[PDB]
């Protein structure tokens, strides 16, 4: 039940910065 | 052949003038830039000093020249005041403003003024090549939004107008760099009855 | 039937006035709605600002629905202007554009003192069109009762530097703000009980996909530091390499760029093309198959022989990378051992529709089958995957690639060894309905549709903030029928960045928006002739603001009429360098002194960041005929009649305009009107038929009444074309033209 | 109960709105039973015969073509204690379908089709 993509929209979570990034688009 | 005055002796614009022969000699304007063509300068903030020079000299030129251009060598922080002043007074004396921002530049404008005076008027007119691309890209270009590159990439992809016209609406869309709108307007300009509205 | 924030919302709103901010998709066309609804009084007028077509459509349609009679009318400029008086007069709710309301307030042609309200739909707008800002200005000086109320979608549009949320609050006479995020208590705590049963897949992408897409963002990271070198001012944070993926990219370098566009040189132009090839590429990657991926990719490099259009970065080494993969995912050169890949989220689609359907084999009892709808981005990718679900993946596939590549049978069959290894009545059967977002023109379409066709399980093939938003809504309105929307995404991939950024974006956004809010809490007559397409700039606005009124027509000569005899063209460096160049700027010299005593030619330089106006490197060279200034100087020279204002500022402008005008008469329309079949010959195919050899003005006009159209007008020979131009060497270029290959 | 359900008719299939009015103060949606549902395709069955017969011919006639049945003209058909209004509006979407059961492609008419129904006196 980890959809934090849906959730993450609510923007209610503490959600630190490194959240709202993609690790492979480092690049 | 440009004829300055000697009433600008001192003045670093004279540096900068290379391209044509400048000699000295009394004339009436400051500069005189061949028949029916003749200069005044000014600076902003000789102006701003003197507010009541310039009339002066437009008042004395007189209408002997065809062409009377002044130009003003802005130096000042805020020009806006004055420029307005300017050009009401050029306005109001038939003669042309023209704003330098350097020493160079004021130069410049008088070199292609002395170098220009049987210059036709080729170089401000349109081309409007001849050429087969170029004919069908302004062609193309008529729709309402579609620039250069989309008819570069539409007539490689097609070849012909012949093959453009048989071409349904889907593959305008499949061709790429349209999308669906510029596609979709261009097939309504390629066949549409302009004589039933 | 609204909601219960909505209708504290709405509470707060109806009293005093202001502007309010809702969460991307969060029902802001129910507020409009319901606005519409309470002012469909026959008795009153409001005019609505900002609004599709579409839009005002359903709108309409919808109030029919509800059983109102009076429905609202829309004004616009096909409507004569002595007829738009009558709608007027009748009252109710007015859907008017920009330019039309302008006009008529101008005109006077408007009972300003019966206006009771004026609606701003999408009142971002009003941070940089400079039409809405004139239109209320000009409704705030006769009215002085009347409501302004603002609704507005996208808080991030008050985010960028650029503008101010004080001043685009001030420009709308409200003075009080109302913030109304997704995470406001009263709308987090109401959406909570009425969640739906969100499942999401992260589907992951091929290798070879993965290094496309590594290419695609090198190449992308390389021109946009470039672009960056050449344009120190340019250096702003809002053109990361993050913010490039994102769609409204092209709205902010369009934004930074077009005022001084013509200056701007050679090299940034084509790195501004290249920019937009690259997302381009970049959403071809994502969206599309391999096929048309290549075909793509092929044609780039077709026109770049050709032209040399991408010959920046279509050579690179990195470049070289993206051709190898794509034809490795289509290709396979040992005769032609052909791959045919196909793109994991179709699979993901296929798995996810057979568990619906398992589902609704497993319950059709409880209730009715239940109805699937599938969101895709665009038309082709709706097309693809109705064409994908009814033939299959093999079948698709071969059919692409025999349609665009050679049709090959031997190869073919060996690949699909390898893959391997009634007329009337009602359906009563489950409907599966693909839909296109089309998420840029109207993203509150989806609503329309989920109203039209109630599914039980929506899935999200392509995915956005606003749509997620609207789905929560509509679940949220019916407190008992539920649904599972599924959310297929790209794992790892520039679509999942692209959303994570548009959610901090608008959370960032919104809580800079509560702090400014928070910080702003205790805080004779003369005349000029304005040509219409000025109205798009600050100089009309000041003219007024000044105590001298305007007379809107369309000129066709100049831009401002001062005087009966004077006429000013409008001209900034960039748009005089244009005109000087392309040769508009002569043919105008030409009319305005044909048919004007006094022509004037205005130019608005920047004082902050002024201009050379010379060629660079000639300062020293000899006299340059490219050059701004010869050019300059050759048409004040075939001018001697024309005088030249030089302004740094629109406010300069204004002052320098009244102080022109001191003595002599006023201006009049109707002459400079008059100065200069129509209904007739639609422009469309009219510049098209003028272009091409072989008509100038009469066998054209001569022709188009002999043929139907010019879809026709390729089949006709050379001798049809002969007897019908009346000349044969014209009509023998005509077919030359018509007919002839690229070479 | 009463939802919006689907019609087929040729090769197309039309996408109707039902729309159950209110029943006095407390409204019961619920007298809209299974069977009331099944008499409004046969009663309008002309009705969208009419509406499709006359969309194929004008793409023979290749030109755009409007409905010539619109919102200020409603049909206005009696029935067995329940009253039938239907218009016919464009919906500007382009909605494709498939018949999942089959796996076959049907055409979704472009109008959409909107009928509102209440309980006869």
């Amino acid at each position: 039940k980890q959809s934090f993509l849906w959730e993450g929209s609510a923007l209610t979570g503490a959600w630190a910065m490194e959240d709202f990034y993609t690790a492979r688009l480092v690049p | 052949s440009i004829i300055v005055s000697p009433r600008q002796r001192g003045n670093p614009v004279l540096k900068f003038v290379r391209n044509v022969p400048w000699e000295f000699g009394d004339v009436i304007p400051d500069y005189v830039l061949g028949q029916s063509t003749c200069a005044l300068f000014l600076s902003l903030r000789y102006h701003n000093l003197h507010p009541d020079y310039i009339h002066g000299r437009l008042q004395s030129l007189g209408k002997n020249f065809a062409l009377r251009v002044l130009l003003v060598q802005v130096d000042v922080k805020d020009p806006q005041q004055a420029l307005k002043e300017l050009a009401k007074m050029c306005i109001l004396a038939d003669c042309t403003l023209i704003l330098a921002w350097s020493p160079e530049e004021a130069g410049r404008y008088l070199e292609t003024y002395k170098a220009y005076e049987q210059k036709p008027a080729d170089l401000l007119m349109e081309k409007l090549e001849q050429d087969f691309v170029s004919r069908v890209t302004e062609c193309l270009t008529t729709v309402k939004s579609v620039n250069k590159t989309d008819s570069q990439t539409l007539l490689t992809t097609f070849g012909s107008l012949e093959q453009l016209i048989a071409a349904s609406r889907e593959d305008l869309a499949l061709c790429p760099g349209l999308g669906p709108q510029k596609a979709r307007r261009l097939f309504d300009v390629l066949h549409e009855p302009f004589l039933k509205v | 039937p609204l909601l219960e924030y909505e209708r504290q919302l709405v509470l707060e709103l109806l009293d005093t006035d202001g502007l309010v901010v809702c969460a991307r998709g969060l029902g802001a066309d129910r507020l409009l709605y319901h606005f519409l609804q309470l002012h469909c009084h026959p008795a009153c007028l409001v005019l609505v600002l900002n609004t599709q077509p579409a839009e005002e459509e359903y709108f309409i349609n919808q109030l029919k629905i509800e059983g109102v009679e009076h429905l609202p009318r829309r004004v616009t400029n096909e409507i004569t202007s002595n007829s738009r008086y009558e709608v007027y007069t009748q009252g109710g709710v007015i859907f008017a554009t920009s330019r039309i309301l302008v006009v008529d307030f101008l005109t006077d042609r408007i009972p300003s003192d019966l206006i009771t309200g004026i609606l701003v739909y999408r009142a971002h707008r009003i941070i940089e069109s400079c039409q809405e800002a004139f239109i209320l200005r000009l409704f705030r000086q006769k009215n002085k009762r009347g409501f302004i109320k603002a609704f507005t979608d996208n808080a991030v549009a008050f985010d960028t530097g650029f503008c101010h949320v004080e001043r685009v609050m001030r420009n709308l006479f409200v003075r009080k703000l109302y913030l109304w995020p997704r995470f406001h208590v009263a709308v987090n705590s109401f959406l909570e009980q009425h969640k739906p049963e969100v499942v999401e897949i992260h589907v992951s992408m091929t290798p070879t996909m993965l290094a496309i897409q590594t290419a695609i963002l090198d190449i992308l990271n390389a021109c946009l530091k470039e672009l960056k070198c050449h344009n120190p001012s340019l250096e702003v944070e809002d053109l990361s390499l993050e913010n490039a993926i994102g769609k409204p990219f092209d709205k902010t370098i369009r934004h930074y760029l077009d005022p001084l566009w013509h200056q701007l040189g050679a090299k940034t132009k084509s790195l501004v093309q290249d920019l937009k090839i690259l997302r381009t590429l970049l959403q071809y990657l994502s969206q599309y198959d391999c096929v048309t991926f290549l075909n793509l990719l092929e044609s780039l490099r077709a026109t770049e022989k050709a032209f040399g259009q991408n010959s920046g970065w279509l050579f690179l080494d990195s470049s070289t990378s993206m051709f190898i993969n794509a034809r490795a995912r289509v290709y396979h050169l040992p005769k032609k051992e052909l791959v045919l890949e196909s793109n994991p989220k179709w699979e993901a689609l296929t798995e996810v529709l057979k568990e619906i359907e398992a589902e609704n084999k497993e319950s059709e009892a409880l209730g009715g089958p239940g109805q699937v709808l599938i969101c895709a981005s665009d038309d082709r990718t709706c097309s693809q995957l109705r064409d994908y679900i009814t033939l299959g993946a093999e079948a698709f596939l071969l059919r692409l690639y025999r349609k665009t590549f050679e049709k090959d049978s031997k190869a073919e069959e060996v690949w699909m060894k390898f893959r391997k290894e009634a007329a009337f009545g009602i359906l009563k059967e489950p409907l599966t309905i693909i839909h296109p977002l089309l998420g840029c023109s109207d993203p509150y379409a989806l609503t329309r549709v989920l109203h039209e066709v109630e599914p039980r399980y929506v899935v999200l093939y392509d995915a956005e903030l606003t749509f997620v938003r609207q789905l929560e809504i509509y679940r949220a309105s019916r407190p008992g029928k539920p649904l599972r929307v599924y959310f297929l995404i790209y794992g790892g991939s520039t679509e999942e960045q692209r959303y994570l950024t548009a959610l901090r974006k608008e959370k960032e956004a919104f809580e800079k928006l509560i702090r400014e809010k928070a910080s702003m809490v205790v805080p004779t007559q003369q005349s000029i002739v304005v040509d219409m397409r000025e109205f798009r700039s600050e100089l009309p606005s000041l003219i007024h603001r000044r105590g001298i009124d305007i007379e809107p027509v369309t000129l066709e000569v100049g831009d401002y009429i001062l005087t009966p005899e004077m006429c000013v063209e409008r001209k900034s460096i960039s748009d005089l360098i244009g005109s000087l160049n392309n040769g508009r700027l002569y043919s105008q010299c030409i009319s305005m002194s044909r048919y004007y005593k006094r022509p004037v030619l205005l130019i608005e330089f920047d004082p902050s960041k002024p201009f050379s106006l010379t060629s660079r490197g000639a300062l020293f060279q000899e006299i340059s005929s490219n050059d701004i200034s010869s050019k300059l100087t050759l048409l004040t020279l075939h001018f001697p009649r024309l005088r030249i204002l030089w302004c740094p500022s629109p406010h300069a402008t204004a002052e320098l305009f009244e102080e022109l005008k001191q003595s002599k008469p006023q201006p009049d329309a109707a002459t400079a009107l008059a100065i200069t079949e129509s209904e007739k010959y639609n422009p469309g195919p009219q510049d098209f038929l003028l272009k091409m050899p072989g008509v100038n003005a009469k066998n054209c006009r001569s022709l188009m009444h002999h043929v139907k159209n010019i879809a026709e007008l390729a089949a006709l020979s050379q001798d049809e074309l002969t007897s019908i131009l009346g000349n044969a060497a014209n009509a023998k270029q005509l077919y030359d033209f018509i007919h002839t290959s690229f070479a | 109960a009463s939802k919006k359900f689907a019609v087929k008719c040729g090769n197309f299939a039309v996408l109707v709105d039902l729309h159950i009015l209110p029943q006095g103060s407390n409204k019961d949606t619920s007298w809209f039973s299974e069977q009331k549902k099944e008499e409004v395709c046969l009663l309008l069955k002309e009705t969208i015969d009419s509406r499709v017969q006359e969309y194929l011919e004008v793409r023979k006639q290749h030109r755009p073509s409007n409905a010539e049945f619109t919102r200020s003209n409603p049909l206005s058909l009696k029935g067995y204690g329940f009253q039938i209004t239907a218009y016919f509006l464009k919906r500007g979407i382009r909605l494709r379908c498939i018949r999942s059961t089959q796996n076959a492609e049907l055409c979704v008419f472009p109008d959409r089709f909107v009928v509102c129904v209440s309980q006869l006196a």
